[PDB]
RNA sequence: CGGCACGUAGCGCAGCCUGGUAGCGCACCGUCAUGGGGUGUCGGGGGUCGGAGGUUCAAAUCCUCUCGUGCCGACCA
RNA sequence: CCCC
RNA sequence: GUUUAUUAAAAACACAGCACUGUGCAAACACGAAAGUGGACGUAUACGGUGUGACGCCUGCCCGGUGCCGGAAGGUUAAU
């Protein structure tokens, strides 16, 4: 599923208004990619589904607590 | 089994090494029962155009007599790798010991 | 050789069949027999995909070795064989040491030769070697990709690549097509052109001459209605539109190859 | 973006310096080969504490064994003999695991990945030079002599 | 609507800034050339640089505005 | 260059 | 040979052939929000699309218009 294995951002609906408002569905989707973090308490890779706006997130947090966050979540990481 | 004067250039490159490709040159053809005649190594002399953009050739002209079988071994050979290059041979002439 | 039959009856008055006698007329290799099940137009979801295919007769994969791994251990060939999937003739050959194998004909074999891949091997038809071991301008089939992948080049009846230079850790190669394209020189392939190479002048004469080849009859739009083909609809032959396919796509024209990953490899292509 | 560094950086750093680098450089090779650490209250009292006069020092010292590895080989010559090519080429063009079994049967403690060839593998046959590092700032210097078994 | 680019004798054009006397073919008239002709030469008329107004010691060549005539973008009384 |  | 089951079986459809055009193989193209699958366990003497439609004599002029393929010289031109 697209969504963020760290912040839980997923796909939103809404419009897709013209210059005459016609108003078609459209959908909003995350800037979502695969990339493998380091983890230096296990001292191995990691390799998640996360967002561009989880990618600042895990730098200013920190990839054991993000951790914590997700094991208490109850996902698999 | 014919008299032939096959003469052949070679690379600076391999030039230093041919004594030890003398005797196996000649050998395919000493175990052919074959006549050896001359073994004129001109040497390292000038080229008079570009052949690949080069400025030398080592000529080297063995002047024997071998079987159809073996000669026509002997010229895939000189043509498979790339240290020999623009070779001849003549045909059905008597051997030439000498001009240098 | 080819045959022009003689006109009987109608369905022989333009026929040609390609006819080697030098192949075996028995029964093949089982242990290299494996099913290959129709499948016609249809994947997984039904809803079938390329158009203008069906039936056929029923064949028999046979398990051929492109990669030619022995890399240095001779191989006497046993004999031929005629495998109805590519176009080719197949060649049964055998290893000193044991194993039989399917290998492709390179045009210029004949059953009891003897050939050998690797990188300490020769210069004959049929025997494989790596690029970098390869005299350049010479003419071959079977070319790999990817050091290993297999081979995925120039193995149709006739066909054959000519190498043109090689760039350092690089080659360059001249496709059956008018593209040359630069890869790499780890790789390996075949000396030789591939057999059946009269297969071009293969002539049918007859519908069910391809109807059990596994064609299906593909239908022209400007018949179609409207509503199934753009060129459809119109009182009495009336194009008045631009060819294009099915789905909107111009044909007869536009270039569609949009991939980007490999143009790195194409030096020039076709025209 | 305010990294503190580890030790002695390629370029752009010193040591305990704070830089403006770029992420792209921070997370994936910078931060997991331990050469730097983001800019943290934490890591600032780790660093001055006991980086800036242990750590760094004690780095500092493994110079000793990568001056060493440098020069252990008793030879600082090898000879490998695989197969002679045709008069001509190679056929195994060495590498990097040909090399790393011939020093490790010999005593010089090299790794696959300690080899750094100048001009990617070597297809010739004849002596030629190759430059080892044990260390960034440790670049050794070893002949081989190439040949035919 | 904004921006740009054409407009020089009948025609087609440089001159389309690096401001100084309107020039080059094509047409046209006349010689000359030729045994009689074509081009060929030597010439002769025919333009005020689309108009208007400034900048100027001077305009065409510079600014502005207009009149055509095209292109690209705009435009929910 | 064409042309009687 | 096929078709308008149930008012039209044919000059209509398809056909082996010819041509054009596309596609270098993680093909092009199609079914799919996607993973994947057919193409193909094939890989340009191969595959897809288009048209015409055995064989024989043949395939005339126009690139103005539309579409397609090449150039980026210049003018115009969106977000930021
Ligand atoms: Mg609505
Ligand atoms: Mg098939
Ligand atoms: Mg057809
Ligand atoms: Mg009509
Ligand atoms: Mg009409
Ligand atoms: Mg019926
Ligand atoms: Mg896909
Ligand atoms: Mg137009
Ligand atoms: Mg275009």
């Amino acid at each position: 599923s697209r969504v963020c294995q760290v912040t839980g951002k997923r796909p939103v609906t809404g419009n897709n208004r013209s210059h005459a408002l016609n108003a078609t569905k459209r959908r909003f989707l995350p800037n979502l990619h695969s990339h493998r973090f380091w983890v230096e308490s296990e001292k191995r890779f990691v390799t998640l589904r996360v967002s561009a706006k989880g990618m600042r997130v895990i730098d200013k947090k920190g990839i054991d607590t993000v951790l914590a966050e997700l094991r208490a979540r109850g996902e698999k990481y | 089994m014919r008299h032939y004067e096959i003469v052949f250039m070679v690379h600076p490159d391999q030039s230093e090494q041919v004594p030890g490709m003398i005797e196996r040159y000649t050998a395919a053809i000493t175990g052919a029962e074959g006549k050896i005649h001359r073994l004129e190594d001109w040497g390292r002399r000038q080229l008079a155009y570009p052949i690949n953009k080069l400025h030398k050739a080592h000529y080297v002209l063995m002047n024997v007599e071998a079987p159809q079988e073996v000669i026509d071994e002997l010229e895939t050979t000189f043509r498979f790798n790339d240290a020999v290059i623009r070779s001849m041979v003549m045909r059905t002439k008597h051997a030439v010991t000498e001009a240098s | 050789a080819v045959v022009k039959c003689k006109p009987t009856s109608p369905g022989r008055r333009h026929v040609v069949k390609v006819v080697n006698p030098e192949l075996h007329k028995g029964k093949p290799f089982a242990p290299l027999l494996e099913k290959n099940s129709k499948s016609g137009g249809r994947n997984n979801n039904g809803r079938i995909t390329t158009r203008h295919i069906g039936g056929g007769h029923k064949q028999a994969y046979r398990i051929v070795d492109f990669k030619r791994n022995k890399d240095g251990i001779p191989a006497v060939v046993e004999r031929l064989e005629y495998d109805p999937n590519r176009s080719a003739n197949i060649a049964l050959v055998l290893y000193k040491d044991g194993e039989r194998r399917y290998i492709l004909a390179p045009k210029g074999l004949k059953a009891g030769d003897q050939i050998q891949s690797g990188v300490d091997a020769a210069i004959k038809p049929g025997n494989t070697l790596p690029m970098r071991n390869i005299p350049v301008g010479s003419t071959v089939h079977n070319v790999e990709m990817k050091p290993g992948k297999g081979g995925q080049l120039a193995r149709s009846a006739g066909t054959y690549v000519q190498i043109v230079a090689r760039d350092g850790a690089y080659v360059t190669l001249r496709l059956r097509s008018g593209e040359m394209r630069k890869v790499e020189a780890d790789c390996r392939a075949t000396l030789g052109e591939v057999g059946n190479a009269e297969h071009m002048l293969r002539v049918l004469g007859k519908a069910g001459a391809a109807r059990w080849r596994g064609v299906r009859p593909t239908v022209r739009g400007t018949a179609m209605n409207p509503v199934d083909h753009p060129h459809g609809g119109g009182e009495g032959r009336n194009f008045g539109k631009h060819p294009v396919t099915p789905w909107g796509v111009q044909t007869k024209g536009k270039k569609t190859r949009s991939n980007k990953r490999t143009d790195k490899f194409i030096v020039r292509r076709r025209s | 973006m305010q990294v503190i560094l580890l030790d002695k950086v390629a370029n752009l750093g010193s040591l305990g310096d704070q830089v403006n680098v770029k992420a792209g450089y921070a997370r994936n090779f910078l931060v997991p080969q331990g050469k730097a650490v983001p800019a943290t209250k934490k890591n600032i009292e780790f660093f001055e504490a006991r980086r800036a006069e242990l750590e760094a020092k004690l780095a500092e010292v493994l110079a000793a064994a990568n001056a060493r590895a440098e020069k252990i080989n008793a030879l600082e010559t090898v000879t490998i003999a695989s197969k002679a090519g045709d008069e001509g080429k190679l056929f195994g063009s060495i590498g990097t695991r040909d090399i790393a079994d011939a020093v490790t049967a010999a005593g010089v403690e090299v790794a696959k990945s300690e080899v750094r060839l100048p001009n990617g593998v070597l297809r010739t046959t004849g002596e030629h030079e190759v430059s080892f590092q044990v260390h960034s700032e440790v670049f050794a210097k070893v002949i081989v002599n190439v040949v035919a078994e």
